[PDB]
């Protein structure tokens, strides 16, 4: 048990911080690369492998 | 104490959440319906196909059978590189190098084998053989042509040399059987998702648990990184999809409908992190906006449960295979 | 790996002869085969193909029906039945693996040539003889009449370099290709102008260069390129 | 045509219209269906169901054959078409008839050799093999039924102009001939073995296992009652008729008093819808 | 096929590959993959070794290729792997008559077995061994010891069929059959028993696929 409990000690200090910023970061992430993604925008025919 | 430090954790996790993502992403256009249709179809496989993976150059990719067949295909011309007959037909993972030299397979023989694409003869060859998990092998990633991670039905996850063919590292703190890991960007943590309805960050370097998240309900099935690295995505047999973040240290999104009452069987990302595509028990793959709660398209090619699915590190492809023996690339 | 040839020797004109090859440690089923003639002129020229499974079988614009290519899988021996043989027969055959499929490095081996007694798209290599000094880096350049450029990004150019008394050795099989076990200071590049470059050239590179198509079924040799320390 | 004996045929020319049509709408619906449901619900096949497929396709040719002989039987025996359109149409109907009755003896054939040897045509690759059975039994099937397309033809009566299901008058004992040769070889080996392979096969599935508890298993006895119906189906739906055929040529050849040949024109062309039905049946029947 | 180079590969792929792949294919459908369950010292072990991780057993008995896959060995949850031995022709399972614990363990095991999603339509060969141990302790000691609402004689034959009637009382899928069987150490036409199931299985799963019901 000491060492869960030690553990468990050493998982508290995380510095979670900014929920609003965590969702912004995914949020800015899937805007900036929304461009390079070819499924979320189709390819045409010609450019595409398949 | 125990009790204290889980409160205190539960507490620090509500202090931090003043905003829902899905308050915020009511800002922006959704994808709307996404319609993606059948490119090719890989017909050489006989029984149930359990896993595939891409190779980086997002023309080549592995699958693994029942039939004890490991075949390379090429997805642009349909052609069959390799075939690659395995000692045991049980296999539950397979995995493509980054170099492309390599792949490997492991299922319930305990044991993870390398094999050897690029020799001297002109023949796939087995390089080595992992052994030392007690139980069921149920993935492997690897790290470079040298380093591998895999996970177990011994409630423990491990890192090898694979020249030295001992573990370099254990990683134990699950209690349930391990099911399926994912490597992020760096390669310098991993998620594991265990049967204890349970997901363990770690740290390949330093060996130890970093952060523990508890959302689901039944065993987790299918893990997967999103494409920044500080967030990932599980896939349980609850019917539920959901969201963690390492930052924040809790669950952030919630992709279930009233309507799926059936096991997610793998998960995986876009380029853009912008869809969450998962396979079902409906025999179909339901694609989910990342962003939203909302279902965006549904790949209902296959007739039989959808069991493994990825995506090209190009983006512009997605292959899922399914216990009806076929793989489908789908752009 | 190890590609031995037998079977050469004098012969008489309107007589015949059979070329076998021996093939030992690596896959022989799962490899296409090549024959490769050299005149005494330092100049190859192709003779004959077979595919894995004896499937596919070419034959050279000059030994078609008087030749014949064959093999056997399970005794590891390919075999090059000639008739009638002509004075423009008097040169040595290679033994050449070649294995296809994605990403392959086909005519990666090259045997020890028998030598036999008897008594399109055209390559052009204008430099013949270069002086070569040794610690300086040179150059090595071919031509071609039709584009190699194939629609599917594959452009088709082989380098061979030959060692004085030796077989030819792949350096470089399509177009800035690097081959195994080639130390990296050689280069390839170009479009059709080609060119292979050797950044800081060393001692024992030494050789005839030839440049090869393998874009059509008629299969053409570049002419002997030579650099003379 | 100036026989001797004249019949009396009012009850046809009221019975097979309305026979064959309401057959022809019912089997023609069914088979529809059924090539929609083999061909949309499902896409993968074993070796029966290419036969199922295959039985459907020449029951929905022989019902499309139907609707130029109702609509010559209820216009009074009259023929106002061309004499190349009616052979057609009689080879089509005769044609589909026995392509039928060809993959009913392969599905009984198959369904014998799933029980009798089970684990031996079981596991196998079987799907070409059953694509190769249906092509030579409709290579077959159209080599044998090529004559008819040369022996019918038409033959106006006085102001009435009809076409013959059998051949010209004047060259009938040919065509008795051919006639029992294709009724034998399309008939009696098929009805024969169809019998043999349902008998021998129901007479297995009696048979109890080993280690078994209680009665016969729900599933070896509803097979049995369905091997039963489908024999009986068979057989009221064709036997009656060929019997009725054989007995109508062979009278027909060997004269004898008008009653007799009134009473066997009506016995024939009254089983006549029996062996029309069969065609629509067979799908409720393979459903079931 | 545009190129020398892609005909090649074409060919390669067509040619050599897919014939390994038919062939193995031809040679994997002689094969029957039979389940192999039952408890410690049951005699699961014992019959698979007088026929003869995941212990992989097989053996040819009448022109058939029988795989006897042991799972005894994974000591993870069984509701992870179970979906693997789907295809299997049928489950073997290994009953000792002869104590009372294992054996209400055994009844629990075989009720959680048969009632699995997974193996709905899949028969059971229910083994039922070490019955001349059941007899020689029958003779002197009761079975109301298990069974405590047990009524009938304290005989061998009765008692053996009572329980024999108690596993199969677990059935309650009307396709599925249990094809019971009693054996000793010294019994040596297990096999043959094996066979004569699989032959029936193997009738019913024709029955069933020709579209009869
Ligand atoms: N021996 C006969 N005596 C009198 N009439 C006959 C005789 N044989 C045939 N017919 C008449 O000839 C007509 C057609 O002759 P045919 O044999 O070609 O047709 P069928 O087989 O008898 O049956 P259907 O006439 O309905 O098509 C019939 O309507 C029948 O009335």
């Amino acid at each position: 048990a000491r060492k869960l409990v030690e553990q468990l000690k050493m998982e508290a200090n995380i510095d979670r911080i900014k929920v609003s910023k965590a969702a912004a970061d995914l949020m800015a992430y899937c805007e900036a690369h929304a461009k390079e993604d070819p499924l979320l925008t189709p390819v045409p025919a010609s450019e595409n492998p398949f | 104490e125990a009790e204290q430090l889980k409160n205190q954790i539960r507490d620090a996790r509500k202090a931090c959440a003043d905003a829902t993502l899905s308050q915020i992403t009511n800002n922006i256009d959704p994808v709307g319906r996404i319609q993606m249709r059948t490119r090719r179809t890989l017909r050489g496989h006989l029984a149930k196909i359990y896993a595939m993976h891409w190779g980086t150059d997002s023309r080549l990719l592995v699958s693994a059978s029942q039939d004890g067949k490991l075949i390379i295909w090429d997805s642009y011309t349909t052609n069959k590189v390799h075939a690659i007959p395995l000692r045991s037909s049980w296999v539950m993972t397979c995995a493509y190098a980054p170099s492309g030299n390599y792949v490997a397979c492991g299922g319930l023989d305990n044991i993870c084998s390398i094999y050897n694409l690029k020799t001297r003869e002109g023949n796939v060859r087995v390089s080595r053989e992992l052994a030392g998990h007690t139980g069921y092998l149920s993935c492997c990633r690897f790290l470079d042509d040298n380093q591998i991670v895999t996970s177990s039905g011994d409630t423990t996850c491990a890192l090898w040399d694979i020249e030295t063919g001992q573990q370099t590292t254990t990683f134990t703190g699950h209690t349930g059987d391990v099911m399926s890991l994912s490597l992020a960007p760096d390669t310098r943590l991993f998620v594991s998702g265990a049967c204890d309805a349970s997901a363990k960050l770690w740290d390949v370097r330093e060996g130890m648990c970093r952060q523990t998240f508890t959302g689901h309900e039944s065993d987790i099935n299918a893990i997967c990184f999103f494409p920044n690295g500080n967030a990932f995505a599980t896939g349980s047999d609850d019917a539920t999809c959901r969201l963690f973040d390492l930052r924040a240290d809790q669950e952030l999104m919630t992709y279930s409908h009233d309507n799926i009452i059936c096991g997610i069987t793998s998960v995986s990302f876009s380029k853009s992190g912008r869809l969450l595509l998962a396979g079902y028990d409906d025999f179909n793959c339901n694609v989910w906006d990342a962003l939203k709660a909302d279902r965006a398209g549904v790949l209902a090619g296959h007739d039989n449960r959808v069991s493994c699915l990825g995506v090209t590190d190009d983006g512009m492809a997605v292959a899922t295979g399914s216990w009806d023996s076929f793989l489908k690339i789908w752009n | 790996v190890q590609l031995v040839e037998s079977g050469g020797g004098l012969v008489q004109p309107g007589g015949s002869r059979k070329l076998s090859c021996s093939a030992s440690g690596f896959a022989f089923s799962s490899f296409g085969m090549h024959w490769v003639r050299q005149a005494p002129e330092k100049g190859l020229e192709w003779v004959a193909y077979i595919s894995s499974g004896s499937g596919t079988i070419y034959y050279a614009d000059t030994v078609k029906g008087r030749f014949t290519i064959s093999r056997d899988d399970p005794k590891n021996t390919l075999f090059l039945q000639m008739t009638s043989l002509r004075s423009e027969d008097t040169a040595m055959y290679y033994c050449v693996r070649s294995i296809y499929y994605y990403g392959s490095s086909p005519f990666d081996f090259w045997g020890q040539g028998t030598t036999l007694t008897v008594s399109d798209i055209v390559m052009t290599q204008a430099t013949s003889s270069v002086p070569v000094t040794p610690g300086e880096s040179v150059s090595i350049s071919c031509r071609s009449s039709k584009s190699l450029l194939h629609s599917n990004g594959n452009t088709y150019l082989y380098w061979f370099l030959q060692r004085p008394g030796q077989s030819p050795q792949l350096l470089i099989y399509r177009m800035s290709n690097l081959a195994s076990g080639v130390p990296d200071r050689f280069s390839g590049s170009g479009s059709t102008a080609f060119t292979l470059t050797i950044s800081r050239l060393e001692a024992e590179d030494v050789g005839v260069y030839y440049c090869m198509q393998h874009l059509e079924y008629p299969l053409t040799f570049g002419a002997g390129t030579k650099l003379e320390l | 045509l100036g026989y001797r004996c004249r019949f009396n045929e009012d009850f046809k020319y009221v019975l097979l219209p309305v026979s064959y049509g309401v057959v022809c709408v019912l089997g023609l619906c069914l088979n529809a269906v059924a090539l929609y449901i083999f061909l949309c619900r499902l896409k993968t096949w074993n070796a029966s169901t290419t036969y199922m497929f295959h039985l459907a396709v020449s029951d929905a040719l022989y019902a499309a054959s139907l609707p130029l002989l109702v609509y010559y039987y209820a216009r009074g025996d009259h023929w106002p078409f061309s004499t190349v359109l009616c052979k057609l149409v009689r080879f089509l109907f005769y044609t589909n008839l026995y392509c039928s009755i060809l993959f009913l003896t392969c599905i009984s054939v198959h369904r014998c050799l799933g029980v009798l040897r089970p684990l031996r045509s079981l596991r196998w690759g079987r799907a070409r093999y059953a694509r190769r059975v249906a092509g030579a039994v409709w290579v077959l099937v159209l080599a044998c039924q090529a004559p008819v397309l040369y022996f019918v033809t038409t033959s106006a009566r006085g102001g009435r102009v009809t076409c013959h299901d059998t051949s010209a008058p004047e060259l009938f004992s040919r065509f008795v001939a051919y006639s029992s040769v294709m009724l034998g070889l399309l008939f009696a080996v098929p009805f024969a073995v169809i019998l043999v392979c349902y008998v021998l096969m129901a007479r297995r599935l009696l048979k109890p296992a080993y280690g078994t508890s209680g009665g016969l298993p729900r599933a070896k006895r509803k097979s049995v009652r369905t091997i039963a119906v489908v024999l009986a189906v068979f057989a009221l739906c064709f036997l009656p008729f060929h019997v009725t055929r054989t007995l109508y040529y062979s009278f027909r050849s060997l004269d004898l008093s008008c009653h007799t040949l009134n009473a066997i024109n009506m016995a024939y062309k009254v089983t006549r819808p029996l062996a029309s039905a069969n065609s629509c049946l067979n799908p409720v029947l393979y459903f079931l | 096929t545009l190129s020398a180079e892609d005909k090649a590969a074409v060919e390669r792929s067509k040619m050599g590959i897919e014939k390994n792949l038919k062939e193995d294919g031809i040679s994997a459908a002689k094969d029957v993959k039979l389940l192999l369950l039952g408890a410690d010292n049951s005699g699961k072990s014992t019959i698979v070794k007088q026929m003869k991780g995941i212990v992989e057993t097989h053996f040819t008995f009448k022109n058939l290729h029988f795989r006897l896959f042991d799972v005894g060995g994974q000591r993870s949850e069984r509701k992870k792997w179970i979906h693997c031995f789907e295809d299997v022709t049928a489950i073997i399972f290994c009953v000792d008559l002869s104590d009372y614990n294992r054996m209400h363990e055994s009844l629990m095991d075989f009720d959680s077995i048969c009632n699995n999603k997974f193996f709905i339509d899949t028969s059971i060969i229910l083994f039922l061994n070490k019955k001349d141990l059941f007899g020689e302790k029958i003779k002197k000691s009761p079975l109301t010891i298990c069974f405590p609402e047990y009524t009938g004689p304290n005989t061998y034959e009765d008692a053996a069929a009572y329980i024999q009637a108690q596993f199969e009382s677990k059935n309650r899928s009307p396709n599925k059959e249990i094809y019971c069987h009693m054996t000793c150490a010294t019994d040596t036409n297990n096999a043959q028993v094996i066979f004569d199931a699989v032959t029936d299985i193997i009738i019913a799963n024709n029955l069933r696929g020709c579209g009869l019901y």
